[PDB]
């Protein structure tokens, strides 16, 4: 009788009654609404507004046109019930589209401009779930609802507050409808309300002027026009909302892609706020900074400051993120950047761990950190200085075998490392035990660059020959002595 | 001919990030 | 965990409300409704229509209101639409009453008197979903509703005639509803109506006849009236639906229980077809049948027709039903009624097998059972042709151990039985032979009833004593003498 | 005194009983 399972999983589905917008229901609040009687309207609304309320599904044109109609009233219940069994509405994806193609944007506009806070509230809080549909977003961009919108972001009630920033936040997906934002004056409003004492504001307008910054013709103009930006993101990295926190770092990044900014965020004193961000061990905190962080580090005149502020070893700990592969190559591209600094400095930076710890990751990592682990090496070797020190931490260990691969980031930026490695250096013997091993060591190297159809791999084995026969050394003028190395010419 | 450098001293900024976490409305009072 | 079960358990059956009952909606078709426009309120009846069609539940003063209101309209389809309406709400119980408490009653009624038939039609309807409830029963019984509902069971439309029929069924629980519903004149109408095609409606008038047959005076204002009745039932009883069948069987039952019935039945030709219902594979058709053939074998003239009908044997088999006392009991009171007949019908009642079935079943049934058998034993012994016939078939065996049972039926009868059997029989073997065993034997009987407190018991064992000695026996005389006897008797 | 009888040589009959299903009204059509 394995039947009446089959039996009671039917009865069970036949149950997974409550839907009136179609037939006689809507037929009656219909007539209601097309009696152009005011006290049958409001009823209608009411009726509207708390269906709405309590269910929501994709509804065709006979459902949404009384409504439209009821939104062109010039009472007060009736707006404000209208409003808010539209808004209602366009919580489904398929009625925003419908509505916007219908021609509720004028009338919702209309309402949102008259003195009425609570139809403000409604009619704002409609275009915001109508904005969060892609297609609609340019229309309501440039249907001119963004000036009562930026009017109406300052209001002294926080729900048409929340409602404002929420549709400025809806339009700064796209670079269009940012600049539309822009255009419509609606900088200096979100600028001010980041210091708001509400949560959901302060995060709608944090992560507004964090989009805006996505386009450099945004940020030229706000360096022009909001000097104390930077001040308060700053101070919204110690927020105790931790979105906030994680959303004001990510504006700080943005803007720091701008050499200007990435000055400036290291004077308003970003620096300490982000060594404690990059050490809270919270995957979004710890990316949004250690991006952050890695685009301040490209300006020089930060190096110094960067090193001073105890950025290396939180940098190099970072590593050991071994299931965040963005947070890893971060962490090492910012280490790469503080590589060719002051004296200072490279002494911090071989005090650190880093050339440990990417000699380590080197070989068990994925490509993308093989590749800013190879270039940070190759940076590196650059300082004769450094040389001996990097030979004596055993990184032609990772240096060798990094040449056998196909991403020529990794191979190039390697080949580079070990060549300047072998330049001018007073002690060869790292060199001279490295010669065969590992995987046939340099020697191999030598060779199979040597037979490279790249020129400038070619140009690397000749020229690291070229220095090992160059530097004042015995043996290894014994080891070039093979006949595989030499009559290639 | 002094050294070999095949990628740039800095590495590269990185692109702009956009959070594209839509707001909804509050609740609608009538 | 344990726990993670529970954790889902919880979930789906907090799986397993937006109606138009309350608030917004209600107050809308409301609205509709005192706009006294009759256009609006017919938009509001179709609405209410719908709504109570898709869901019903309990409710309150406000909803029932603009239906009843409705329910007055001067166009047919509204108040076809709002009866509609009040008739699905009809189903709740508390409904009910509520809407007999507000005077529906009056509009409903009004509604029966028109002439549209769609309005009669669920105006009815609504009546017999009313009278589903008993508080409700009385009172539509003595508002008048009753004249209009016995004209519409007349209506050529059967949609009509079902409503109409079915709420007179409702009617006929009590006897004041069955008194007010022969005084409005509807049993001329049921009974026509039991020629009806339709399975429902004559079902109905059948029952409703069935329950009106319940009183006496009923049974003979119908003696006087209907003389078609029994030939219709008869008819019924070869239904092709078990329930007609069925209900058929039960209305002749419950008019047998007068004589001119009992002689009508079989005067129409109902013999055979109880004859097959006593046999039916059905345990229903049984038991209202052979309830039914009890009654009717209540009049000697129908005891011939009885047995050349061929009754004896099925209802011996009856006895065998071991899981139904009841029909057990009225098979074996058929039997008793049928055992004293002429010298033919006792031939053939000693062909059936009654004796030896009754005898295996006296010590082995109910005590409702052992006292309906036990007084068919004490019937066939008042028969002297009989006598001898009764005893070589072993019956003291079980008469004599009924005679301790302190059911006063069972012992009374069997020794009135016992009594009989010792009473001018040619031939004493059998009775000597049981004068020490089983249980005692006819010596303990006599014993313990000349020791008995009821007069009836004592008069029964000196007679018996009186019986033993008068008869000439010269080895019963041998037994009479004994201590025992002599003290007490 | 010829017979001894404590019961009516017939059975009582039984007493008619009502049938109290209740009857619903047809679908209704508006």
């Amino acid at each position: 009788p394995i039947a009446d399972n089959e039996r009671e999983a039917v009865t069970l589905l036949l149950g997974y009654q409550l839907d009136f917008y179609s037939g006689g229901p809507l037929k009656a609040l219909t007539t209601l609404v097309y009696s152009d009687n005011l006290n049958l309207q409001r009823s209608a609304a009411l009726a509207f507004a708390e269906i709405t309320e309590k269910y929501v599904r994709q509804v065709s044109r006979e459902v949404l046109e009384p409504i439209l109609i009821l939104l062109q009233s010039q009472d007060p219940q009736i707006q404000v019930a209208a409003c808010a069994a539209l808004g209602n509405l366009a919580v489904n994806n398929e009625n925003k589209l419908l509505i916007v193609e219908m021609g509720g944007l004028e009338p919702l506009i209309n309402q949102m401009m008259g003195d009425n806070v609570e139809v403000q509230c409604n009619a704002v809080g409609c275009i915001t779930n109508l904005a969060t549909r892609d297609d609609n977003k340019h229309k309501i961009a440039t249907s001119g609802a963004l000036i009562p919108l930026t009017k109406l972001a300052k209001s002294k009630h926080i729900r048409v507050q929340r409602n404002a920033t929420g549709a400025l936040l809806n339009m700064t997906h796209s670079e269009e409808n940012r600049k539309e934002l822009v255009n419509a004056g609606a900088v200096p409003v979100l600028v001010s309300l980041l210091s708001s004492t509400d949560p959901d504001v302060q995060y709608y307008c944090t992560t507004a002027l964090s989009n805006i910054a996505v386009d450099e013709a945004n940020r030229k103009k706000l360096a022009q026009t909001e000097p104390r930006l930077v001040s308060k993101l700053v101070s919204l990295m110690d927020s105790p909302s931790s979105r906030v926190k994680c959303q004001a770092t990510l504006a700080l990044r943005n803007l720091a892609s701008d050499t200007s900014y990435q000055l400036e965020i290291v004077r308003a004193g970003g620096l300490p706020h982000l060594v404690k961000l990059i050490q809270s061990d919270s995957i979004p905190l710890v990316l949004a900074s250690v991006a952050c962080i890695r685009n301040i580090s490209i300006h020089p005149l930060n190096e110094g400051l960067i090193v001073d502020a105890g950025f290396l070893k939180p940098l190099v700990r970072l590593l050991d993120y071994k299931d965040s592969e963005e947070i890893q190559c971060h962490a090492v591209s910012t280490l790469r950047n503080l590589a060719a600094s002051s004296e200072k400095n490279r002494k911090e930076f071989f005090e650190s761990g880093a050339v440990e710890k990417c000699k380590e990751l080197a070989l068990d990592s994925p490509v993308s950190v093989q590749s800013e682990i190879s270039a940070c090496f190759a940076i590196l070797a650059l300082a004769d200085v450094s040389k001996l020190d990097l030979l004596e931490a055993n990184i032609l260990d990772a240096l060798i075998p990094m040449t056998f691969s196909q991403n020529q980031e990794v191979s190039g930026n390697a080949a580079a490392a070990l060549a300047n490695l072998c330049s001018r250096v007073n002690n060869y013997t790292k060199i001279i035990e490295a010669w065969d091993r590992p995987n046939e060591g340099i020697r191999g190297f030598l060779i199979r660059f040597l037979k490279s159809d790249y020129a400038t791999f070619e140009h690397i084995a000749l020229w690291t020959i070229l220095q090992l026969l160059e530097s004042h050394n015995d043996k290894v003028e014994d080891l070039v002595k093979n006949d595989d190395d030499i009559i290639n010419g | 001919l002094l050294h070999i450098q095949v990628s740039p001293t800095k590495s590269s900024n990185l692109d702009a990030q956009v959070n594209t976490e839509q707001a909804y409305s509050q609740p609608f009072r009538y």
